[PDB]
DNA sequence: TGGAGTACTACCACTGTGTAAGACAGGCCAGATC
DNA sequence: GATCTGGCCTGTCTTACACAGTGGTAGTACTCCA
DNA sequence: CCAGTCTGTAGCACTGTGTAAGACAGGCCAGATC
DNA sequence: GATCTGGCCTGTCTTACACAGTGCTACAGACTGG
């Protein structure tokens, strides 16, 4: 439960506020970066090395039979657990293109070969979607569920630009929440089906959701309709009957007023909800710990690691989980002249 | 008495603040007045027929994704960003017009001169009033060090030539061709942003609406009350007046000195060493879309560099369509810089000494500046301006420099090289080559060929496989583009860049000062400084 | 109807319009409407040469001492022919100035219109009032530090600059009977930059006595050699005489110390005029005679240097009474009406802080109680007088503090009503005696406060050393000794206090900055010349008159 | 011969381009503080010390029988050989004060009492000059001589201000070479005499002089009249053929053409010259050596230590001699920014 | 019908004399398996 | 312990980035007046 | 004689700029000490 | 005899403020017509 001020020796210009940190097969890969993929690494994804409080960003390289990814900005990430027959995957969907545009594409990323000399090859497949496909959104959440006895994906939330008729060039960069529809996606086939929620009367965004044994928990987030942050957690239960994947939901009584959080996994189903924003200006400093049970969520507040003045005065902050009780947070720095590494970094661990 | 419009012209054409103009007016009225100037509060409404959002208009059919209210004015450049902290912050302060309203204000301002063109051509004025054709040249250039620089980016356009095709049976009749697109006196601003120049994110997230209405206006037509009639208009957009780096950044090519030099042709760098003349101009916007799709989806399961080469350096979905042509001013700067390097090298020796050290080139540059100040009266400069280039391109600079070269063969060689360059230079610099100097354009192919072979023969010590990109552009694309695109130089980004000092001065004597208001009033002035109405009232018959 | 060339020169200078700017709008308005409304550039430049120095012929009888009798000299280099030999003291300091006498006759002939007007009002026969004229002159020398010219890529010391300016205060007549004076012209507001003409500009700091003396020496020699003789001027068609008196007032106390030799700054010798130390200012706070004069200070420096009594170091410094450095310019060290409150303001702030808290029962306070009293006093002022706390007492805060409102508001905390009424009476006498020095002329505006000031300050000091004896044991802030010991003697010796403040140059700092900003030639050797030419053109009474503002 | 970059730990703002360095009874004193004597020091005569390569500056105090000296900038220094009455003494006359004028007052400085606790008390007695007094000037030179066997002093050279007839406030600061006459000063009383010879065709300035056995050698300094630097060394031999001070002079062949030269004594009559300025734009760079005996002056070009680029390239420089072979030089540390310690110090030693 | 005096427009001096990014060549080295 | 290789370094090369606007000076159109 | 109506001038929001009062600190002597 | 810490004195950073201007706005007064 402590922090450590790191330093980005070089490459301290390739991080933007919302970014992704995929943890597969040990090393962490940073995904999404400022600007199009430069030629230092044409594939946009950087292996992250944490050595002596120092931050190294090594280039990665995809397969030949893979596809190439635009560096999505704030997508939804679903850690597709090791199962037959291609472990172990990550589902990225659908994110924000560095060119200011949404993308409804679904990228299935995985590891292919290694090393021979510590080199890590990745592969990335565009997964066509059949439906009833979910329209292009961002900030949403995707999760995996294994129900009796097959694996599916639950997609929900996230904003989107105005519908393509009311979007006026003066209201272009406005954005409203996508319709409150859940989407059940099968990795194969991509027959993505949409489903309503007679209880979720409103969409939302930046809700850090979780899944446990084909039972999903949408933690509270932000709703731009009424500017409210409904702490009421959302439980739901899915049963993939043949061939209709029936769904039910329930409004949990109490949750947490959290927005744009980092979820570091501690146990098999134990997570630290690390921090984000609880108000429009106030940031949630205190940590949180959630155990996922078949009874349900078990919440407790751990000791918040002491915050330096630097991290406390800052207007904003963001980050991503390095896994195994570890994560990385950042602070927009100030000073004269440009550092130009305008982002200070704090590594954080539990226990 | 003085017409109010003239007095507004005098105010903004000399950078006077309301305090200054008010004191001047009070004083000149109290003595021998007989009110001569007009006060502030009457000018502060006497311009409303010059800024955007005064002249009614419409389209047929209506524009997509563009509200049809025609009375809008200065709008915040964010275009309504949900300020919610949780998302990407709505940080950057900007202002702009609505491209359509700007265009209609420009046209209805040129009303006088379009009517003059109607009358001078002896054409009927009441009929043949539905098929006008406008050529609009855009330009968008960054700007640093506007005191950490803060590096604001500016976006401007210019009505280049308005022609008429009515009633048909023909191609068109050039009603009015702008006489001077080079100077900023006709280069009107449309969008100002306090965005750094290279960060794709905020640049796109603010330019998006502009590019959107640009793409939307290409289809329909415009209706304007001009010359008493409700006439019509069609537009064609030339996206030329960018520099090279920005064209690359908004094109999807990996800037800047990549293995793929040409913005228009896909010839690699090494292949631009042996061959220097024969090339084809193929890079187009739609083709770049298709090539980026072929990269992203990767339908052929190729490896990294192989796939890069199948698309020829296209790894970024471009968005702002750019006509395939080179700037004129930066071509001069690039050319000048390269001749300066070659001079620095030939004051010393290179073909006799393979790898000279750093201090040697330092001293060679020093003694070159010595020879160029002792004669020709030229001082050193950190970064090369247009004027220093024009001076470093003339003959007598060569007659002075070549004096230091020991080998008289090299002396005569670079003298003949500069001769070729002066014989071929006014091709792209001209306003209209086929009218100003047709003989250079006629003799440009063979001249370029002889020049390229002279370089490859007497300088192969240096041009083994490295070629600056403007060399390639001026040696392999000039004739094709001049044949196709009518002219060049008449589409220089100069009109933007040299105009930019306005936004410099307009931050001192016309600030507010607060970025919420600073861009607003800077834009207001910088526009009001351009309309031909006011330049007419400024010249007032020579 | 055409426009006079002088009007247009004024309307160019007075609004900082540049040459190219003026010419552009000129050709514009000329080709616009069929007339030569404004005059063009070169004729305006020729017609302006009437106002700059070096145009009117004059004479001086007896002739000046070690001063060239040429009258056509213009803008001279303040170096004064500094030998440029490298081995010697460097000669890079940029500076430009006028020849003092030429500038003076130029400013006088400018005011000639008003002096003739006053002679019309006074009905003095013009063919008779010829020789008995006398002019009072103020001269202020402040160093406007750290200017930013907004185009700096290489340091060329473009920050600090001392601006030696002078101003004609008032001109009177002397002929012919007793008639020791009739004020023919009293400038109406002698503190504003509209009338504060520059004489010498130097691109140096006010710190290094070396360069400052090296470039001011000529000006000092002119000031001296111009005290005795008479100036002959062809004014109003008559060869008339003028005698001068140079009241030099507008220096900051720092510069006054630097030019009277007094050890700077917070020395045991606070007052520049009396010899009393801090303890002798605390014992008796009212009765003091203004004694320090330029000649006496010179003699004191001689006493210190030669040490004719072989007394020890500290005893010698005490016997010379503060004079350790040779003065080099006779200065009239009047009270500076600029601050004139800020020291008094911070003293009343400390007194309130130590009166809400208890200091005259608990003699030795610590940090926490002092800061707590400050906190609660500031909260009280926020509650009642609606004044937020600040770190430094500026002007307006002092002005809004030393008022009976804030005082009767803060009275509610001090428990003993004895001390309440005591400090209220303190502030009462203070704010009654305050406009004696601030306002222009207490001999016309408020003669009652002046006539009462002696007994008023006496009661004030008695109240202090009676009920606040705990704090003025042997230490007193300088401004309090100033306001209690010399105000009547000062206003009696001269006739005012606020009418000789340094306000002129404190304002004209903005003028210098603006002229460097939009009118400079940027050559770093012509720049000063342009700044000086434009600044002088600004402050010529004639041109402000053509700015009638009717 | 070696150079070393020193650093002014404190009291950096009290060194001006001209200054003097005196030695007597060990410690070295610095004379000529810029500005006027502050409250830090009553006198202004600092005591300078090199402690671990750092310049420490302490205050000196004066006795009661002593008079107080104004801070002359470029005085005419003269060390007095240790003998009756007060061995030793130092003659200073008269330089320029912090204000633009000359003292024209000779001062005899010496040490009176010590320590006790490592303190030094000095005395500064004025010695009035009755005559036939040498006019006020600066940059001239004074030296001690012993003529069979009485001790007297010779003064010569130095610029001055234009006489107060053509002294005009348009050229109020233009200086002129004082007429070339040798002035003879006796110390008790100050019965000074003036003398001339046709060999002194012109008056010089900043010419470093060196006396020995009542014979004085004047080097070549600089002249403003002809704007040239006469490399003609000037020998002169005098003796007090009581009661007439008979003098004779001679133009020798060669003297060094450097101006404002530092002189450090190494031996009995041996002085290393670090050199101030050879050419009126290009400063002297080498380091020479002057011996002298009845044979005459013997010059030898010692090895000049390799001047660091910072000192070697900057325009001007100055300094003094710490005695016993060592000396201090200083260069204007002009650049971005001013510390405001604007003079870099270098110690330079012989052998 | 010509003269020169007017006004305009064209010159000159002058700040400082390096940067900030990114692609690629190539050297080479950690460090890790072999 | 030997290889060897992906990854970091260093250097070199290419595309931009600022440096106008202001007074003084003088040719020089050019023209108001007799 | 009066009201519209036009003109002049003051007030507001704003942050870039210089300034000097105050925090402080460290450095040296006095005082107490080794 | 020889050394060290509190007082304080003064040289240094620093930072709260006011002051500068600028466009817009709003009010206040002065002119002119019925
Ligand atoms: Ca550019
Ligand atoms: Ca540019
Ligand atoms: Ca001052
Ligand atoms: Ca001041
Ligand atoms: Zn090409
Ligand atoms: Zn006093």
């Amino acid at each position: 439960m402590s922090l450590q001020p790191l330093t980005a020796v070089n490459c301290g210009s390739l991080v933007q506020p919302g970014f992704s940190l995929l943890d597969l097969e040990g090393d962490v890969y940073l995904f999404g970066q400022k600007g199009w993929p430069k030629r230092s690494c044409p594939t946009g994804i950087f292996g992250v090395r944490i050595k002596k409080g120092e931050l190294k960003l090594r280039a990665i390289s995809f397969s030949n039979n893979s596809s190439y990814l635009p560096p999505l900005r704030c997508p939804a990430i679903a850690h597709f657990e090791a199962q037959d027959g291609k472990p172990e995957c990550y589902l990225i969907h659908g994110g924000r293109t560095p060119n200011n545009e949404l993308s409804s594409s679904l990228y299935m990323l995985s590891v292919d070969s290694r090393g021979c000399n510590r080199k890590v090859t990745l592969r990335c497949e565009e997964k066509e979607l059949v439906g009833d496909v979910p329209s292009a959104r961002y900030g949403h959440t995707l999760s995996v569920i294994n129900s009796r006895g097959k694996t599916a994906c639950v997609l929900f939330g996230g904003r989107s630009y105005m519908p393509p008729t009311e979007r006026t060039t003066q209201n272009w960069n406005s954005v409203v929440d996508c319709p409150p529809q859940v989407y059940l996606i099968d990795l194969e086939f991509g027959c993505c089906t949409a489903h309503t929620l007679p209880e979720l009367t409103d969409g939302q965004s930046f809700h850090v959701a979780l899944a446990r044994q084909d039972c999903v928990y949408f933690l509270g987030g932000h709703i731009l309709s009424s500017d409210c942050r409904p702490s009421r957690l959302i439980r739901l239960h899915v049963e993939l009957l043949l061939g209709s994947p029936v769904l039910t939901c329930t409004i949990l009584h109490e949750g947490l007023t959290i927005t744009s959080a980092i979820a570091s996994p501690i146990g098999y189903h134990e997570y630290i909800i690390f921090g984000g924003y609880q108000s429009e200006t106030q940031k949630r400093m205190e940590c949180t710990y959630v155990g996922l049970d078949d009874v349900g969520v078990h919440m407790e507040s751990r000791e918040p690691p002491q915050w330096t003045s630097e991290i406390s005065h800052s207007r904003t902050w963001f980050g991503g989980s390095l896994g195994k009780g570890t994560a990385l947070v950042a602070i927009p720095s100030e000073g004269n002249p440009t550092p130009p590494e305008a982002y200070h970094f704090y590594q954080v661990s539990f226990q | 008495g003085l017409h109010p419009a003239v007095c507004l012209a005098i105010r903004v054409n000399t950078f006077l603040s309301c305090s200054q103009y008010h004191k001047m007016y009070r004083t000149v009225k109290a003595t021998s007045g007989r009110q001569i100037f007009q006060p502030l509060h009457t000018l502060r409404n006497a311009e409303k027929e010059l800024l955007p959002g005064f002249h009614q208009f419409e389209w047929q059919p209506a524009l997509k994704n563009v509200s049809t209210s025609w009375d809008v004015g200065i709008i915040d450049g964010l275009s309504g960003w949900t300020v919610s902290v949780d998302d990407v912050p709505a940080d950057t302060i900007s202002r702009r017009f609505r491209y359509d309203v700007a265009l209609v204000s420009a046209l209805k301002d040129l009303e006088e001169d379009i009517m003059e063109g109607l009358r001078e051509r002896a054409l009927d004025d009441s009929m043949c009033t539905s098929g006008f054709t406008v050529v609009v040249k855009e330009s968008c250039d960054g700007m640093g060090d506007v005191s950490v620089p803060e590096k604001a980016v500016r976006f401007s356009f210019t009505i280049m030539s308005i022609s008429i095709r009515l009633e048909g049976e023909d191609d068109g009749i050039t009603i009015f061709q702008e006489q001077k697109p080079n100077s900023e006196l006709s280069c009107r601003p449309l969008c100002l942003m306090f965005v750094d120049e290279s960060d794709h994110e905020t640049l796109t997230a603010i330019l998006g609406p502009v590019v959107a209405e640009r793409k939307a206006m290409m289809e329909s037509r415009l209706i304007i009350s001009v010359g008493g009639l409700l006439r019509s208009f069609r537009f064609f957009f030339r996206g030329t007046g960018y520099d090279e780096k920005m064209v690359r950044e908004m094109e999807g090519l990996e800037a800047s000195g990549s293995t793929y030099i040409c913005t228009l042709c896909d010839s690699t760098r090494a292949e631009a060493s042996q061959n220097m003349v024969l090339h084809s101009i193929t890079r187009s916007h739609d083709e770049n879309l298709e090539r980026y799709e072929i990269w992203r989806k990767n339908p052929f399961s190729e490896s990294a560099d192989e796939l890069r080469d199948r698309v020829k350096g296209v790894s970024a979905k471009p968005f702002m369509e750019t006509q395939p042509t080179l700037d004129a001013l930066h071509c001069d700067i690039g050319n000048a810089t390269e001749f300066y390097k070659i001079f620095q090298d030939e004051i010393g020796e290179v073909y006799q000494k393979p790898n000279p050290s750093r201090e040697e080139r330092r001293r060679w540059r020093s003694t070159l500046d010595k020879q160029l100040r002792k004669k020709m009266k030229l001082k050193p400069v950190m970064r090369m301006n247009g004027n220093y280039a024009r001076r470093l391109m003339t003959r007598e600079a060569v007659e002075a420099v070549c004096e230091l070269v020991p080998s008289e063969e090299r002396r005569e060689a670079l003298l003949k090289l500069m001769d070729l360059y002066l014989q071929m230079k006014p091709v792209w610099r001209s306003t209209c080559p086929s009218r100003d100097c047709p003989d250079q354009l006629c003799q440009y192919s063979y001249n370029s060929q002889q020049f390229a072979d002279l370089l490859s023969s007497m300088f192969k010590y240096r041009y083994d496989g490295k070629i600056t990109n403007y060399l390639h552009k001026t040696l392999a694309h000039v004739p094709e583009i001049v044949e196709r695109d009518g002219s060049i130089g008449a589409w220089a980004s100069e009109g933007n860049e040299s105009g930019n000092k306005l936004f410099r001065r307009f931050r001192k004597m016309n600030a507010r000062q607060s970025k919420t208001f600073e861009l607003e009033d800077i834009l207001k002035h910088h526009w009001l400084y351009t309309s031909k109405y006011l330049q007419k009232f400024m010249e007032a018959h020579k």
